[PDB]
């Protein structure tokens, strides 16, 4: 399996703790009007999210992978 | 068809047209037990990663296991296209699709207690028989709620189901009520 | 049970969750979530499974408050499609659709607790004795009776009736049923429910003093609910009654008003559920969950379950699918008309529409079959002699038509009824008048015989020798 491995499954965790940090989330999409971040296991429906350039949002839909 | 059984039948068409079928099978086992335990599957999933990072981790995990090329190219195609996701149902739909292209049918032979190898092709023969496959394989597992005999689950997928079993007493019973 | 939750989405009100592969709950299996509330930590919210989506989490919608959910919350089923607290223990008290007390008195007991959603009566054991009730009403006790032991419709427009309608029911029979009342207010507006709560504490009928003494028990699901405590609370009341229909054995009449909201908040969660959409916006499973509430409601040879539900026509759509299914269900319609609203004859109640089953001679008397016959024609007459009097002039129809348009005009007006509870918008006192004085009234109004009184005579007014008396202090004032 991934016995030799274990050099890359640290890397990939090194990875995954790049891009996954809690109360954190990566904007996939930005279409006009809403934007859909990946990420933000921690968030509840309705809570403000911060933009990280000033511009506030509130998180109505909470998909699988993407929140809305 | 499915998304998956479409891509499913293009590795197991590249891996008829090159004669590398059997390792290609035993690599999309190896490849399917690596996409397995979440982390991997996170990893390779989750679009936020860098492509040229997931890329570069791939081409790491190819070389560590000696992997087909064609079948890392398929990965390496899956990671291309945005269906990266699926690949787990990929890897899992390629059992059937190979199964399907080099003439093998899956039976398995469900009973309460482990069963003797020669009986197993006693029941390879049988189910041949019926289905006209050449290498019929047989993954047996033992099970509990059975009592005499044994259930076969040959077919498409478990779609074909004889059974000597507590479904006697079942139908004997549905029998017996007769209402 | 134990089957540990982890929430994977939460799409508005309805929430999908992710159970293990071997223990997962079944459909309408309830759902406890263990989550925190906006300040403070505990907070569950009650969710009940609607379907399976396969990928090992289920579709479940959420009969509290939606906000503060996060994804991966661990959640429990109950195994038990969501028991409520019924029996000798929910008399008096305003219930939640979840199975709680809303009215911050004490806690009820569980020892008598019941399953919400179960399976309907058989056809086997159906008690159909065929019998009028005397409600009170002029119009709806002669033109449209009511069938006790059975379903009544109040239907509707946005602010027709339906509601003063029902308030005045009930004040007339929560005394004259010996058996219990339940009021399953399927969303409606807030401040109405509260009116009712403090005229049934007026009243006696609640008895805030020994809270096991009301002949009452309430269950609001209002307005201000997550679509499902309004997919529910209907069948909350509906399984107070049949507790009190396969235990007490006693007659329990249930009232439910804006029956269109549990078929509105199915519609709501319905299409976020992935079900398709039906004809106008509705649910496509309008016809069966209407009518998996509107068939527990019948006459089962322990008691007889009489109901009254006020279906709110939206916008007065009369073909609208979910009055038109429960048009099929409902036994003594009541089509309350905006037009007859229009003109000030409350209730708006139209003569024509308003039908029931029970206008048949042999069940209602000769009688009472031949004067709502020849009501229900004057009125058709007037009808459709309208269009004449709209433009053609009032007096270029036939002499004796006249003489049918002004009968019509009396009826039409004297089958408007000073009510008890609606004596606030009207000014005058509040009149009760059975169905003999009521038939003994219509039957010299319509024969020609007192057609010399003025008209305004016979508006709002309680009963004909009223009428005689009103025409005599109009005559006076007119002059003086
Ligand atoms: N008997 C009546 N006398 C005077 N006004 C009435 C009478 N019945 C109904 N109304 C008027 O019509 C309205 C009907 O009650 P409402 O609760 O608005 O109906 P809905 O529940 O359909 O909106 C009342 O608010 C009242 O103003």
């Amino acid at each position: 399996a991934d016995e030799i491995s274990k050099i890359i499954r640290e890397r990939i965790e090194g990875y995954n703790r790049e891009v996954k940090v809690v109360n954190t989330g990566t904007v996939l999409q930005v279409g006009d009007g809403i934007a859909r971040i990946h990420g933000l296991d921690e968030v509840m429906a309705g809570e403000l999210v911060e933009f990280e350039e000033g511009t506030i949002g509130i998180a109505l839909n909470l998909e699988s992978n993407n929140v809305g | 068809d499915s998304t998956a059984s479409r891509y499913a039948s293009a590795l197991a068409d590249v891996a008829d047209v090159t004669g590398t079928l059997e390792a290609t099978n035993s690599d999309v086992e190896k490849l399917i037990r690596i996409f397995s335990e979440e982390p991997v599957y996170y990893f390779f999933a989750n679009p936020v990663i860098s492509i040229d990072n997931k890329r570069s981790v791939l081409d790491e995990i190819i070389t560590t296991s000696g992997l087909q090329p064609h079948t890392a190219n398929f990965i390496n195609i899956l990671i291309d296209s945005e269906r990266i996701n699926l690949v787990k149902e990929i890897l899992n739909e390629f059992e059937d699709v190979f199964n399907k292209i080099t003439g093998t049918e899956v039976a398995v032979v469900t009973s309460v207690v482990k069963l003797e190898n020669d009986h197993l092709a006693q029941i390879a023969k049988g189910v041949q028989k019926i289905t006209g496959a050449k290498n019929v394989r047989i993954k047996t597992v033992i099970d509990p709620s059975l009592v005499a005999g044994f259930t076969i689950r040959y077919g498409n997928e478990g779609s074909k189901l004889v059974d000597m079993s507590v479904k006697k007493q079942l139908e004997e019973i549905a029998a017996q009520l007769e209402m | 049970k134990k089957n540990l939750g982890r929430i994977a989405q939460i799409i508005g009100p309805v929430l999908d969750v992710a159970f293990p592969p071997g223990k997962m709950p079944n459909i309408y299996n309830a759902l406890i979530v263990k989550g925190r509330d906006t300040a403070g930590q505990p907070m569950n919210v009650t969710c009940e499974v609607q379907q399976l989506l396969g990928n090992n989490r289920v579709r479940a919608v959420a009969m509290s408050a939606t906000d503060g959910l996060t994804r991966g919350m661990e959640v429990i089923d109950t195994g038990a499609p969501l028991s409520v607290p019924v029996g000798g223990a929910t008399l008096g008290r305003i219930f939640n659709v979840l199975g709680e007390p809303v009215d911050n008195l004490g806690p009820v007991d569980t020892r008598t607790t019941s399953p919400i959603h179960r399976s309907a009566p058989a056809f086997t054991q159906l008690d159909t004795k065929l019998s009028i009730f005397e409600t009170g009403i002029k119009v709806v006790d002669l033109l449209a009776p009511y069938r006790r032991g059975g379903k009544i419709g109040l239907f509707g427009g946005a602010g027709v009736g339906k509601t003063v309608l029902i308030m005045e029911l009930i004040n007339n029979i929560a005394k004259a049923h010996g058996g219990v009342s339940v009021f399953g207010g399927v969303g409606e507006r807030t401040r109405e429910g509260n009116d009712l709560y403090m005229e049934m504490k007026e009243s006696g009928v609640i008895n805030e003093q020994n809270i096991a003494e009301s002949k009452v028990a309430l269950v609001y699901g209002q307005m201000n609910e997550p679509p499902g405590a309004r997919m529910r609370v209907g069948l909350t009341a509906l399984t107070m009654a049949e507790y009190f229909r396969d235990v007490n054995e006693q007659d329990v009449l249930l009232f439910i008003d804006n029956i269109f909201r549990f078929v509105q908040a199915g519609s709501e969660v319905s299409a976020l559920l992935g079900r398709m959409p039906s004809a106008v916006g509705y649910q496509p499973t309008l016809s069966t969950e209407m009518g998996s509430l509107q068939e527990r409601i019948t006459s089962t040879k322990e008691g007889s379950i009489t109901s009254i539900q006020a279906v709110y026509v939206p916008a007065d759509d009369l073909t609208d699918p979910a009055p038109a299914t429960t048009f099929a269900h409902l036994d003594a319609t009541t089509v309350l008309s905006r037009g007859l609203a229009a003109k000030g004859i409350y209730p708006a109640v139209d003569p024509l529409d308003s039908t029931s089953t029970m206008l048949q001679p042999r069940i209602v008397g000769e009688e009472h079959y031949e004067i709502a016959q020849r009501v229900k024609e004057t009125l058709q007459r007037y009808k459709e002699l309208q269009d004449i009097i709209a433009i053609l002039g009032l007096d270029e129809l036939s002499e004796e038509d006249r003489l049918t348009v002004a009968r019509a005009r009396k009826i039409e007006r004297f089958l408007s009824q000073p009510f008890f509870v609606a004596e606030v918008f009207t000014g005058s006192p509040g009149k009760y008048v059975g169905l003999a004085e009521t038939i003994r009234g219509f039957q010299l109004i319509l024969s020609g015989e007192l057609d010399s009184l003025p008209e305004q005579a016979f508006y709002l007014v309680g009963n004909i020798d009223e009428a005689t008396a009103k025409a005599m202090n109009l005559e006076m004032e007119s002059k003086l």
